[PDB]
């Protein structure tokens, strides 16, 4: 009706003048590398990258304030079977380094560091067992997925808009300028642009891939189709997001991954998780989407923990309820994963107990 | 332990962490800045110079420029879109000529908006492909382009299109393979010019040139003036492709179906339903489709695949060859490939696929009894010394595009479209654009001057 | 003739590529037995799965993908595009049959796949597929010893080579066969040398070298002693395919074969058995020797009522499906 | 997909197969392998299969009935046979069965390659007209185009589409210019080889001055090349 308004997560529109008067609320941009090969830039220019090197994923190219680096490694017999293997946030002109590996190990200046950590305005913590959040004060925030495989999501405070460089593009709301290399000309294809951002000159240039992995094995075809079709099903759990995010690139990603992945279940569940997380980024809460699929990620949970479809904030710790927590005031898009059940907290031993079983910490001294 | 000026470097003497041969100053890594936790021993150019990557050494002011899976020496030139660049100091310096923006609407409903966006919308009613009649005033705009999908022998899958080029108070209907004129407003001189560019009808308006393949492909090229002030199904030309799905009431949606359903001319028309994936519907075509569309991955299109991204063009080709289950298959495949052909043509290349086995184009037809002006050119002349344009100049100089043209000799130097031949002297075009021979009276006679009395 | 457009798989995991190589590879998963993989659009994709019957090495499933047609042969049954079909099944350019002792799938201008049903499997490919294939059958470039086993300029062992051309199921993780330790036995009684170098394959010595086949016969002798004739059968097939005329080597003790009362079991019989429905089919045939049941000369086959081979002047006629 | 075989009158009555027995008696041309004249086409075809192992073809199915949604298009495409393009020939060659064939073929090709089906169905009638008395030229750029500029290299304009080709071609293989079985005109494009380059070469499809050589198997080489003797004005000589 006239007088009504509706606000998207990125904009707000009022029904008036017979039209929609739309203004744009601030929106933190979001780059991502999914499947180990596909890249969604800040300008939302999806393109696949089959590379074997470390690539400058994103960098405020006026200076060297930060440089999020991604190392992508070949993982199979074929040259287009890739996996993300690390995420190396280089900082202060390389003076600081936070390296999130693929198994979850996080290295601060090449020294193993358990999580959470909080120093130099940098906060590292695991919202759940599936994700690692590296919240820096410089403006950006990294959110790295480990389970089932390694994917990265980079969030930018909109102030950097029209300033960045690297693989994820300059963040200027223009999809045609993303391939602007340092030579001032837009590159043609994805790989031609990426082979300008390799870290090491000795790396092998990426190549363009037309060979659909789906055409090779018929059983791979039937399996991948029968499951990845759940994306585009209008009756499916994902359907709620269809009217916001077009699921066709996600379906193409799921097809390519599963038909090419060695543990094609892993890449299938990774693609479905990627679509779910992108939809939650837009502001849709997909729940109970793992019906008869990807349940081995429910079962493998660490003892005393349980899966949770919506981890929308802090991991509830006993230390925090004792003496507060600087880790736990960070806004991140609600990710899924294994967590202690609500009302329960994890003690320093890592086990999960209710509040009554956990000591209060005064001066860091245990008090039953 | 090397031969060229580049000398060996070993990490045994240096403390761990120094930049080894992997962090070698090089024409690529001189600029980005190398990262590595491990030193490597190897041959590295002496300080002050970098390496070409082939064991040589080069001054840093002569590093080859890399562009599109290629490499260019300093002093070599390239052409990108409408401008030209030259390689200097690992950079490209390009002229600053404005480049004509391009909308594409072809096939079963594939659209490439002005801002580079791509989507598929299978509508049936009349849809506004472009217009300046949208803004805080709709009445300060000039032109308007509507399209809708004609079935050429039935009421089924699309076979051709129909364009309604409204240009101020005029109107042109592009259908069945020719044009018309339904000028209803002021009866002055036409604000458009008409040309037969190869296998295209091309209409110029001094700032906006339309090209129709006469079957189903429409490519529009706009001047930079109209930026941001257009709308319809080619986006709003704002160099921002995320918001190009802006409906009638300017409420950017994430779905192409609603974006299309907004721009239907008649609100009485029913909205298009969910498009259904073609190859799934007709699996028995699918295999053939791929075999036909594989032309894109073959050595015919080897070079262009590094100059234009062809993933989406291939997907459109396969979907169109799968969809055309009611007849006219070669036309579907031909136009799906020819959109990529034109993209290659516009980027930098003169690609000529068109094998007699694959999408042939009868161009001997206009040859009269051995007269051999009519030759097939993969990239045509920018402007044609046509019968209608005796000057030889043009308003919107379009680049090369496929089609066969007459090499009109000096003895008969006028290309006449209405008869498609090289002739000595032209006739006359009235206000509506009908043609007559010299010396013939118009409903005044025809002379070297034209229609006079 | 079919000089170097043939690859084969027989007996105890013995693989022979197009260009003449032989090697044993005791894999036990699905493998890309051959595939058009150096072309913009692929024409054929034939894969093998090798398994165990108690202890016998067998082929348990073949999946030929060609030009949009899927053909899964397993469990004595054939699946055509996902549907079981009764032999023979014929269509434009395709025909699958129970011809002779085997199952033969011929995709005209593409391939000719013979599958004995338990252990043997042989591929004939068009000459236009040279250098564009890749798989256990090799590259079809004509050079045997130099280009199948160089993975980025490094030479591989047959175990590694067969492991490169591996393809897991969607939910399957099949291991690799750990190398077999040293052998024993060899040809102590001399059966392999006596037969292979004997009279029968005389001219076969002029076309196909027997060294690898001698070794394989000895190695099979190391296995069960009712299964040493697989290598002789394969040598007969290869000699016939090169062009030479193999001679009958089978004796009532050397893996005896049986055929119907009027049909004799021959090595190198004419492939086109004349039959008084078409009693002169064998006039101007083009196909090399083929093994199987055949008829004594003069008495063509009777395919109208299947009374065995019958004299030309005592076999029925057919009118409108009626037998006379 | 179309084969036209033209025999001398010598072979009259002594041939067989799917082209009848050439006896000027069309009723009994359905003579099977055992010469048991049948009133059915399926049995006559099933007789002449090379390999008796092959399965007999089942009942052919009427295309337009099978796929009605093509029929209209087919007719609109096949209506070219009734239009003024073929107005003259329809009085010289009966075109009923040709039209039925065109419609059936354009209805049948539901798996791809429709233009080829319609083109060959019409081209059978085109050749019927060509042999009868008429040089009919339908082949419009909209309808069954034939790329013939292709063999024209860089503005060379020998290769032109003639609706009825010369009875014999002075080819590279036949330097004499004579022919054994003089076929009449038939569609396609031919090169107008000029006197400077008066030899049409098929292995390159071009008008050239001096020809190369063909061996026994028929492979071609440029002059001055040895053969697996060299190539000379004589040809393969030694
Ligand atoms: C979004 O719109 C709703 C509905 O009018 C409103 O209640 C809410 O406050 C809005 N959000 C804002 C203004 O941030
Ligand atoms: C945060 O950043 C500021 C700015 O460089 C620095 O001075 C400070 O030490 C950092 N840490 C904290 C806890 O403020
Ligand atoms: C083959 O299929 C039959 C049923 O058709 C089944 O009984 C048998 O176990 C299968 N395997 C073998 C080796 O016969
Ligand atoms: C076969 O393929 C290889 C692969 O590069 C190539 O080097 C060689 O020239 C090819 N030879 C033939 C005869 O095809
Ligand atoms: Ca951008
Ligand atoms: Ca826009
Ligand atoms: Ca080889
Ligand atoms: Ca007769």
């Amino acid at each position: 009706s006239p007088g009504t308004s509706f606000n998207t997560t990125c904009s707000s529109c009022t029904c008036s003048g017979g039209l929609w008067q739309c203004q744009d609320l601030p929106c933190p941009g979001t780059c991502s590398v999914q499947g180990g090969a596909h890249i969604s830039t800040y300008d939302e220019k999806l393109y696949d990258l089959h590379g074997d090197c470390s690539y400058v994923l994103s960098k405020k190219c006026a200076d060297s304030s930060f440089t999020v680096l991604a190392e992508l490694r070949k993982c199979g017999l074929t040259d287009n079977e890739n996996c993300l293997k690390a995420v190396t946030l280089s900082l202060d002109g390389g003076d600081t380094a936070i390296r999130v590996q693929a198994d979850g190990g996080v290295f601060l200046n090449s020294i193993y560091t358990q999580l959470p950590l909080s120093a130099a305005n940098i906060t590292l913590f695991t919202p759940s067992s599936f994700f690692i959040v590296v919240q820096t004060g410089l403006g950006l925030q990294l959110l790295v997925q480990l389970v089932p495989l390694m994917q990265v999501f980079v969030r930018l405070d909109p102030a950097h808009q029209g300033q960045m460089c690297g693989l994820c593009g300059n963040f200027n709301q223009n999809q045609a300028d993303d391939f602007t290399a340092l030579s001032g000309v837009v590159e043609a294809t994805g790989a031609a642009f990426a082979n300008t951002w390799k870290a090491q000159a000795a790396c092998a240039n990426a190549r363009n891939s037309f060979e659909d992995p789906c055409s090779l094995s018929v059983e791979n075809e039937n399996y991948a189709r029968h499951w990845c079709s759940r994306l585009t099903d209008p009756n499916s759990a994902f359907s709620r997001c269809h009217s916001i995010i077009n699921p066709k690139p996600f379906h193409s990603n799921c097809m390519f991954d599963t038909c090419n992945c060695e543990r094609s279940e892993d890449c299938l569940c990774a693609a479905l998780s990627s679509y779910v997380h992108a939809c939650a980024a837009k502001g849709v809460q997909l729940s109970d989407w793992r019906d008869g699929v990807c349940t081995k990620y429910m079962q493998n949970c660490p003892k005393s923990q349980r899966y949770a479809y919506v981890v929308d904030a802090c991991q509830p710790t006993c230390r925090g309820l004792s003496e507060a927590d600087v880790t736990c005031s960070v806004s991140f898009v609600p990710v899924d994963g294994c967590t202690c059940p609500a009302g329960t907290f994890l003690n320093d031993a890592g086990a999960c107990v209710p509040a009554q079983e956990c000591p209060c910490y005064a001066h860091g001294t245990v008090l039953a | 332990g090397c031969a060229a000026p580049m000398v060996y470097l070993d990490c045994s003497n240096s403390s761990a962490g120094t930049p080894g041969a992997e962090c070698l100053r090089s024409c690529h890594t001189l600029d980005v800045g190398c990262f590595s936790t491990h030193c490597v021993s190897g041959c590295v150019c002496p300080p002050g110079l970098v390496s070409d990557g082939s064991g040589g050494c080069i001054a840093e002011e002569d590093c080859p420029c890399v562009h599109n899976e290629a490499t260019y020496k300093p002093g070599e030139t390239i052409r990108v879109d409408c401008n030209t660049c030259t390689c200097r100091n690992r950079r490209w310096e390009c002229s600053h000529r404005l480049c004509l923006g391009t909308c594409v609407a072809y096939g079963d409903g594939h659209f490439i908006t002005f801002d580079g966006d791509r989507y598929s919308f299978e509508g049936s009613c009349e849809y506004i492909l472009a217009q300046d009649y949208c803004g805080d005033n709709t009445t300060h705009g000039t032109f308007r382009i509507v399209t809708e999908n004609i079935p050429c022998g039935t009421t089924g899958t699309t076979c051709s299109k129909a364009i309604k080029l409204f240009v101020e108070s005029y109107e042109l209907i592009l259908q069945e393979g020719t044009f018309k004129a339904v000028a209803r407003g002021p009866g002055g001189d036409p604000p458009y010019k008409i040309r037969y560019m190869g296998i295209f009808l091309v209409i110029e308006t001094h700032g906006m040139a339309v090209s129709w393949d006469r079957k189903t492909s429409v490519f529009i090229r706009l001047h930079q003036d109209y930026k941001g002030r257009v709308c319809g199904l080619c986006g709003n030309f704002d160099d921002n492709a995320i918001n190009d799905f802006a409906t009638r009431s300017r409420s950017v949606v994430g779905d192409a179906l609603e974006f299309g359903n907004s721009w239907k001319l008649s609100p009485s028309c029913p909205d298009a339903l969910a498009p259904k994936d073609p190859c799934t519907a007709n699996p028995f075509r699918k295999s053939w489709a791929q075999k036909q569309c594989s032309i894109l991955h073959g050595p015919t299109f080897a070079a262009c695949r590094s100059q234009v991204d062809s993933t989406k063009y291939y997907e459109a080709c396969v979907n169109d060859a799968c969809a055309c289950d009611s007849g006219g298959d070669c036309e579907c495949f031909c136009t799906a490939v020819a959109a990529y052909a034109q993209a290659c043509h516009d980027a930098g290349l003169c690609v000529s696929w068109r094998t007699p086995d694959t999408c042939p184009l009868f161009c001997d037809f206009y040859n009269p009894h051995g007269g051999c002006e009519w030759h097939y050119q993969p990239c045509g002349a920018p402007c044609l010394k046509t019968c209608r344009n005796p000057s030889g100049h043009c308003l919107v100089d379009l680049p090369g595009l496929e089609g066969c043209y007459p090499k009109c000799p000096p003895s008969q130097p006028f290309f006449n479209e209405d008869q498609m031949k090289c002739v000595a002297q032209c006739g006359c075009y009235d206000k509506d654009g009908n043609y007559y021979d010299v010396g013939a009276r118009v409903p005044c006679n025809c002379t070297p001057s034209g229609i006079q009395c | 003739a079919h000089n170097g457009r043939v690859c084969s798989t027989w007996g105890d995991f013995h693989y022979k590529t197009f260009d003449g190589d032989v090697f044993r590879f005791p894999g036990l998963c699905n493998y890309v037995f051959s595939e058009h993989c150096r072309a913009a659009y692929e024409d054929f994709n034939v894969q093998l799965r090798r398994g165990l019957v108690g202890s016998r090495p067998v082929v348990t499933r073949v999946v030929i993908k060609a030009q949009g047609l899927v053909l899964e042969a397993s469990n004595g049954s054939v699946l055509i595009n996902g549907q079981r079909e009764e032999l023979p099944y014929s269509r434009t350019g395709l025909l699958v049959e129970q011809s002779g002792d085997y199952i033969k799938v011929s995709i005209r201008l593409v391939l000719t796949f013979l599958w004995n049903g338990e252990d043997s499997a042989l591929l004939e490919l068009d000459p236009k597929y040279a250098n564009q294939t890749c798989g256990l059958c090799g590259d079809f470039n004509g050079l045997p010893a130099f280009n199948e086993f160089y993975a980025h300029n490094a030479r591989l062992t047959p175990l590694q080579f067969g492991n490169l051309q591996k393809l897991d199921g969607p939910t399957e993780q099949c291991p690799d066969p750990l190398p077999l330790p040293a052998g024993n036995c060899t040809d102590e009684e001399g059966i392999c040398h006596r037969t292979l170098l004997g009279p029968a394959f005389a001219e076969c010595h002029a076309l196909v070298d027997s060294t690898a086949y001698l070794a394989a016969c000895a190695q099979d002798l190391c296995r069960c002693p009712t299964c040493p004739c697989a290598t002789f059968v394969e040598y007969s097939r290869q000699c016939a395919h090169a062009g030479g005329q193999p001679r009958n080597w089978r004796c009532p003790e050397l893996c005896p074969r049986t055929c119907p009362l009027n049909m004799q079991h021959q090595e190198c019989g004419s492939p086109c058995t004349d039959t008084c429905s078409n009693p002169q089919r064998a006039q101007l045939c083009e196909d090399h020797c083929v093994d199987g049941c055949f008829c004594p000369p003069g008495t063509v086959l009777d395919d109208i009522t299947h009374s065995g081979c019958l004299p030309l002047g005592q076999c029925p006629c057919t009118h409108g499906g009626r037998t006379y």
